[PDB]
């Protein structure tokens, strides 16, 4: 029902800055929450950023991140669009990992945080980052 | 117990040419990398998705060690993402690459008066090399309409060419030997940790 594009990866130096989107065909999207997992090579997909669904008649948004990004990684939501954007500034080697995009229905402003809590989920992106 | 054997692979009297890549895959030992990253030797030492500081502190399943040479301007091909005739016809990395590329001159060694013929790369090839792919064969290739049945001729080229390393080289066209270091990290136990 909700089908998830992933975009903006590459590689980047040790400190430098990166901006995935992702969007979501589907109007199941929109009482949704949606969220960001990465997964390093050999290792299990863990939460990265999440974002509340749309919720009529407020304007107020619930986000969740994974502590070692605060500050550095930031999660937004498109008005009226149902994309999402992860804004990833000082990015560490140890950053490099494939970012899934995910979508999970569900009731007020509830983020979900275990890759098994989302049902829906995009391809991937590579995100690499090198060091001298 | 043992050390990893990576003397071996960097202190090898011959390099391999870039076409027939040489690679040692390294398991079941003790990787010191300090020695590496100490040393003031190499010209390049660039890692993609670890600290180069920390990679005595990582354990990992598998460590794979290709070597070969390649000129200099040519060393920052063997990147991830990169484009060109050694990055698509004779190395190429892929874009998940988790690993280190090190390189250092190797004109007082791979050079010789009149010219080293030993080091040969591919110039052509009908489509870009998967990763870590490596291609060998030697068949003529057709750069035009007509065939070339086997033998040089117009539009009609040997597809490996060799370097010509002399000692007076500008430093772009003398020979540098590179090791590229994969760290493979696996659901699988490590056998590859520092000390
Ligand atoms: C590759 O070899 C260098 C130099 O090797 C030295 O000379 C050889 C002929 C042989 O006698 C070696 O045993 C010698 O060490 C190594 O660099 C040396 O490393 C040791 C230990 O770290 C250090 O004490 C020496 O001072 C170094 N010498 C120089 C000139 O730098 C290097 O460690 C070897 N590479 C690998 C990956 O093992």
């Amino acid at each position: 029902q909700v089908q998830l594009v992933e975009s903006g990866g590459g590689l980047v130096q040790a400190g430098g800055s990166l901006r995935l989107s992702c969007s979501a065909s589907g109007g199941t999207a929109s009482r949704s929450a949606m969220g960001w997992f990465r997964q390093a090579p050999g290792k299990e997909r863990e939460f990265v950023a999440g974002i509340s669904r749309r919720n009529s008649g407020s304007t107020y948004v619930a986000d969740s991140y994974e502590d070692s990004v605060k500050g550095r990684f930031t999660i937004s939501r498109d008005n009226a669009k149902n994309t999402i954007y992860l804004q990833m500034n000082s990015l560490k080697p140890e950053d490099t990992a494939v970012y899934y995009c995910a979508a999970e229905p569900t009731l007020g402003w509830y983020v979900p945080r275990r890759s098994v809590e989302y049902e829906y989920w995009g391809q991937g992106t590579q995100v690499t980052v090198s060091s001298a | 117990t043992n050390l990893c054997p990576f003397g071996e692979v960097f202190n090898a009297t011959r390099f391999a040419s870039v076409y027939a890549w040489n690679r040692k895959r390294i398991s079941n030992c003790v990787a010191d990398y300090s020695v590496l990253y100490n040393s003031a030797s190499f010209s390049t030492f660039k890692c993609y998705g670890v600290s180069p500081t920390k990679l005595n502190d990582l354990c990992f399943t598998n460590v794979y060690a290709d070597s070969f040479v390649i000129r200099g301007d040519e060393v920052r091909q063997i990147a991830p993402g990169q484009t060109g005739k050694i990055a698509d016809y004779n190395y190429k990395l892929p874009d998940d690459f988790t690993g280190c590329v090190i390189a250092w001159n190797s004109n007082n060694l791979d050079s010789k008066v009149g010219g080293n013929y030993n080091y040969l790369y591919r110039l052509f090839r009908k489509s870009n090399l998967k990763p870590f792919e490596r291609d060998i064969s030697t068949e003529i290739y057709q750069a035009g309409s007509t065939p070339c049945n086997g033998v040089e001729g117009f539009n009609c080229y040997f597809p490996l060419q060799s370097y010509g390393f002399q000692p007076t080289n500008g430093v772009g066209y003398q020979p540098y030997r590179v090791v590229v270091l994969s760290f493979e990290l696996l659901h699988a136990p490590a056998t590859v940790c520092g000390p």
